[PDB]
This record gives structure tokens, sequence and C-alpha cells, in this order.
């Protein structure tokens, strides 16, 4: 159970190897007992470790003007709200009470759906920039 | 000056709103064209079987609602787009 | 306020009912649109070949059932939806 | 109670009968639906061109015979169907 004897057995196992045995080792002490550890090519001469924390999924914005920091390139909303719509959003018409709503809250919104088609697309991101809700798809 | 024949009213279509019950702005096809517009000039009225003519119940000066269709058309006039139908596509005055 | 012309009616159709002889909620296409609506304005009447008008026989305040089609148009009033059509639509008049 | 617009009738049609000219039950698309029904309400009658009204031929109570058309539209009152249809589509009255 003690992270020597995780060590140890990572080293034996690895043709003797203490720096996997180190870096397994740490990673399963981060990771917790019922998280997951993989293994991909590295791109250096030496090994790395990353850590994730919370939920993630390989999802990204399906429009490039939502972002708010170019110096990352990246979208990052203050407690937002998050929205869950399995239907296929087409129609803005079908959003209106929802961002009006929003709007009187005052608090960045998320949409997360399988996919948004352009009309929709066009009318959130004219809506970003303008001040009115800052909403990310 | 234009002045219409017999039963047709010479109106002006408004502009369409942006912002629609808040701030949000509509853009696209989800605006849809203005049904109001402001009449211009009115007709004598309407040509009766018998031979007399009745004057129209719509005055210049008031907002009218009509319906888009086929007997609608779109004339340009004083560098400024107006409208040339029938009052029979009238359906409603405001106020 | 909106005032029709001629044998136009302002009704707004009731709102469509989700439990039909029982507790059984009914969602989906099942659930067809009312078919009974509260008039709202009615026009000054009907214009005759001869000229004369004579009012309509449906009165403001009644329950009355519709038949749409093509000759009824929904307009966007003051953040309401209501129906502008011809008399000659109008079916009958509950109680 | 519902009263009928101008010359419209309302009618309930009859059950489409199983039994036909002997013991043969007749189940399917062969029983068609009855062309007969019962008259429930009548309206003050049809609007001629002059202006005044003429009152409807057929009274309540009888039995007529119909064309089913697109101008019959079928609604629930009282949890029961009925029958809305112009006076022009009644064919003939029995007895």
């Amino acid at each position: 159970s003690d992270s020597k004897a995780i060590a140890q057995v990572g080293t034996i196992s690895a043709n003797s190897d203490e720096t996997v045995g180190k870096l397994i080792a740490e990673a399963m002490d981060k990771v917790g007992k019922e998280g997951v550890i993989t293994v991909e090519d590295g791109t250096g001469l030496q090994d790395e470790l990353d850590v994730v924390e919370g939920m993630q999924f390989d999802r990204g914005y399906l429009s490039p003007y939502f972002i708010n920091k170019p110096e990352t390139g990246a979208v990052e909303l203050e407690s937002p709200f998050i929205l869950l719509a399995d239907k296929k959003i087409s129609n803005i018409r079908e959003m209106l009470p929802v961002l009006e709503a929003v709007a009187k809250a005052g608090k960045p919104l998320l949409i997360i759906a399988e996919d948004v088609e352009g009309e929709a697309l066009a009318t959130l991101v004219v809506n970003t920039m303008r001040g009115i809700v800052k909403v990310a798809a | 000056n234009i002045r219409p024949l017999h039963d047709r009213v010479i109106v002006k279509r408004k502009e369409v709103e942006t912002k629609s019950a808040g701030g949000i702005v509509l853009t696209g096809s989800a605006a849809a064209k203005s049904t109001r517009g402001e009449v211009l000039a009115v007709g004598n009225g309407r040509i009766l079987e018998n031979g007399e003519v009745k004057p129209l119940d719509v005055k210049v000066g008031d907002i009218v609602i009509f319906n888009d269709g086929y007997g609608v058309k779109s004339e340009k006039i004083d560098n400024e787009e107006v409208l040339i139908m029938s009052e029979s596509d009238i359906l409603a005055i405001v106020e």
C-alpha cells in the first residue's frame, strides 16, 4: 500500500528504471484510487506527467470570435451558467427566453449541445462582442 | 406627388426592429420583414357595379397592418422604396 | 388598440389542453392547435354589392370556433399572439 | 350548446352498421363511413346579395344525407364528435 513498495514494483517491472517507478508512484498518488493513467508518445527527450483535475472533454469552441483573451487564445468564463440541450438547435427563436433571463441575470452562459448551425452561431457571436451576453458554444 | 387609382394605397414599410423583448440583437432570417407601414396616398375609391364610388375607410397618416402577397408591388419613387397595393390587403389599423 | 376593417376579426386561440378525458398527459403531435378562440376586435361589417354595410353576427367577448387555413394570419401585437381572420371562417359560437 | 353561423349545420353521423343484408358481418375498409346523420343545430340562414336572410329548408331533428368532402369539418364537443358543414352540401332528407 505505501508509495515505497509501489515505486519498487514499478522499478522492477520496468527493467530496473528508477525514474519510471518514481513517476508512476507520483502519478498514482496524485490521481487517486479511482483514477486512470495512460501512456502516449512525447516530443522531448524527458518524460513528463500532466494531471487533470475536474472534468474535461475533447470538444472545442464552434466559433473563433468567442475568444475573450487573445493572449492565450482561449475562452474563459467566470461563474457561468450551463445549458444542456439534446435537440438540434437551429432556430434562434427557441432560445429567446433563456437568453433574456440570463441577460437579466448578467453572468456568462455556456451551451453544451451536439451541434449548432450557422444562423444561431452568428446570432450568438453578434451578441457576444456587443456586451449583451457572454456566450460560449 | 403620386396618387393611386381606384382602391390602391401607397404605404411606406417601417424598418425591422433589431432588438426583440430585450437587448438581444436579431440578425439573419429570424428577423422577419415588417408587416406594418405608414400610408402615404389614398385613391378616390373602389368603383361599384351601379357606377357610384365609395371612399376608402383608411385615411392618410394612419398605421396599418398588411399581408404580403402577389398583389403587393414594390416601386422606387423619390429614391425611396414604396409599396403599391390594393386596399383589400389591409388587415387592421393601429390606434 | 387594434381595429379591423370590413369583415375581419381579432381572436386569440386558447391554450391546448394537456389532459384529455383523464390524467393522461398528452405531449407531441397528438396535441393539435386549439380551434377555439376569444374574439377581441370586430370590424364595421362586410360591404355589400349595392353599397350599404351590414354588421357582423359575432360580438366581442364570445367564444368562437374557427377553421385554420390560408386566410388566417398571425401577428405580433403588444407581445401577444392574435389572429386576423375573415368572418367566413367562423364556424360556430359557444354558448 | 353551440349555434352555427349563417347557413351551416351541426350533424352527428350514425354508427356504421356491421350487419348487411344478412348475418355476414363487415369488418375493415369495406365498411365505409356512414353518409347519414342527425341534424343538431341550424343557423339563421344564408345572407343574400341584397341583404335579407332566408331560413334553411332543413329543420332540427331530421335525418339528412351529406357528401363528405373538404368543406366538412369535425370538432369535439361534450367529448362527442360532431360535423360542421354548409347547407349546400346537404343532398336529401329522409322522410
